[PDB]
């Protein structure tokens, strides 16, 4: 029922098994990283100090993509999501400082060790470094950068409140299967030998989800966690090809344009929001642009159906200005 | 209750933007009389006020926004409404009481969060962007909700901000 079959689980192992390259800043090597050796790694050491960790898994498009190539979201970036309840004792701090003694082992040869800090480490390699204990949300992050535009995030999660947005970035993959296969084996995989690996959906049920990202269908829940980019996002999926089911979308894709118009109250707030989204989603492709503005443009006419002009008119005239200044160039 | 960001990603212009951005903060408020580079604003707040509250639920959302993709280049524009929406409780927390302490005490207080921030009750909320060079070796923007020791020594209100200007 959830079990990826010979394609899907070869899918994941190429992606779990690439080598990606983790620049650093400075008078420091490039490091050269497995995705399955950091789960590895992370794991042991993390419990050498007594620190569980409940399972690992896999996020977002990586996540999609084994399960389905065609769906287009494409596999970008590598989320590995550390499942650990850490309680007390400022264990985010000891996750912070195993992280990093790892990375000092992924380092080439022929440096001199001593010389290198937890804090060198830190400032070379690390891209991004995110704690938040905060109500109910429990949670770390340490992105690791790469200069080819590839990111490695490591998120620890004890709890988070919204773990997904539409459908098909709903999909979490357990490693554990994968990672022990490797270890009890040394004959390499087949269509016959191959781990049993379970897919599962943080939004209802897996293969609910799984068939809306098999069809292209654009589906989610609890839209209280609306953003102004969700109605971004929703136009994303629609122009790479995904629909909606047609399910009462009547309230939703007015939220969407509702949260945005509050999210976004002056003209140049949305001028400037909108220009962002065009070029750090679609840089170099003017076709892709223009048909997202023009998908954007009438989800946004055919949706708002309020009555006030002053965020409608306002906001159909910075698409159609952006349309043709697109166009024309 | 904890939120920590850092980020080491950011170009030179966005710094150089950021900087642009906290000093018209520090032109706007009221100034007291009495290598690396760092500026920023340490503010003291208190967590059992409905203002204190409402700050965090925006810092809280801001730095949700920073954790997303492609969200680097927004970092100058989505800091222009952070702090400068008064109609905001963040934007409104530095139009009001905020101070511009000499350089003298803006290092202690630095030092002592940095030696906070470090080591695992007055909730502080930071933001903290920083150069080493000439040439450019590093920039890092750090901000984030702490509760800890004393760094204000008596000086500091609550909800009143104190700017860093480190040079």
């Amino acid at each position: 029922p959830n079990v990826l079959n010979w394609e899907q689980v070869q899918r994941l192992d190429g992606i779990l098994s690439e080598t990606i390259p983790i620049h650093g800043r400075g008078n420091f090597p490039t490091l050269e990283l497995q995705p399955s050796l950091i789960v590895k790694v992370v794991r042991r050491r993390l419990a050498e100090k007594r620190i569980g960790v409940r399972d690992v898994r896999l996020n977002g498009s990586a996540a999609s993509h084994v399960l389905h190539q065609d769906s287009g979201l494409g596999y970008k970036d590598l989320d590995l999501i550390f499942c650990a309840d850490l309680r007390g004792e400022g264990e985010f701090q000891t996750v912070k400082d195993v992280v990093l003694d790892c990375l000092l082992d992924f380092l080439p040869e022929g440096v001199n060790k001593e010389k290198i800090t937890p804090l060198t480490l830190k400032e070379a390699y690390v891209q991004k470094m995110v704690k938040v204990c905060n109500d109910s949300d429990r949670w770390s992050l340490i992105s690791l950068s790469n200069n080819s535009g590839k990111n490695v995030e490591l998120k620890f999660v004890d709890s988070l409140r919204r773990q997904f947005e539409f459908s098909v970035d709903s999909f979490q993959i357990k490693l554990d299967s994968l990672l022990l296969f490797y270890e009890c084996s040394e004959n390499p995989m087949t269509e016959t030998f191959h781990p049993t690996i379970i897919g599962e959906s943080v939004y209802g049920d897996f293969q609910e989800a799984f068939d809306h990202l098999c069809n292209k269908i654009i589906a989610t829940r609890n839209p209280e966690e609306i953003r102004g980019g969700g109605l971004l996002k929703y136009c994303n999926l629609l122009v790479r090809g995904f629909r909606p089911a047609s399910d009462e979308i009547k309230t939703l894709q007015r939220y969407m344009c509702s949260r945005f118009f509050i999210d976004f109250s002056d003209i140049g707030e949305q001028q400037r929001k909108l220009e962002s989204y065009l070029q750090n989603h679609f840089v170099g492709l003017e076709d892709r642009k223009y048909e997202y503005l023009m998908t954007l443009h009438g989800v946004v006419n055919e949706s708002t159906v309020c009555l006030m002009g002053h965020e409608r008119r306002q906001t159909l005239n910075l698409i159609t200005m952006l349309a043709i200044r697109v166009l024309a160039d | 209750v904890n939120i920590e960001f850092e980020a080491y990603s950011l170009s030179d212009n966005d710094y150089d933007g950021i900087k642009k951005l906290l000093q018209q903060l520090f032109l706007k408020a009221p100034v007291n009389t009495a290598d690396v580079e760092v500026f920023g604003f340490i503010s003291l707040l208190n967590l059992t006020e409905r203002k204190g509250t409402q700050c965090v639920e925006q810092i809280q959302e801001l730095v949700l926004r920073f954790c997303e993709k492609n969200c680097e280049k927004s970092m100058v524009e989505q800091l222009d409404k952070f702090l400068n929406d008064t109609t905001k409780p963040v934007g409104l927390l530095l139009s009001e009481r905020f101070i511009n302490v000499p350089p003298q005490i803006a290092l202690p207080m630095y030092q002592q969060l940095q030696k906070e921030l470090a080591g695992a009750g007055k909730c502080y909320f930071y933001l903290l962007i920083s150069k080493t060079f000439q040439v450019t070796a590093l920039v890092s923007l750090k901000a984030g909700l702490i509760q800890s020791r004393s760094t204000l020594s008596d000086f500091q209100g609550t909800f009143m901000t104190v700017g860093i200007a480190l040079s």
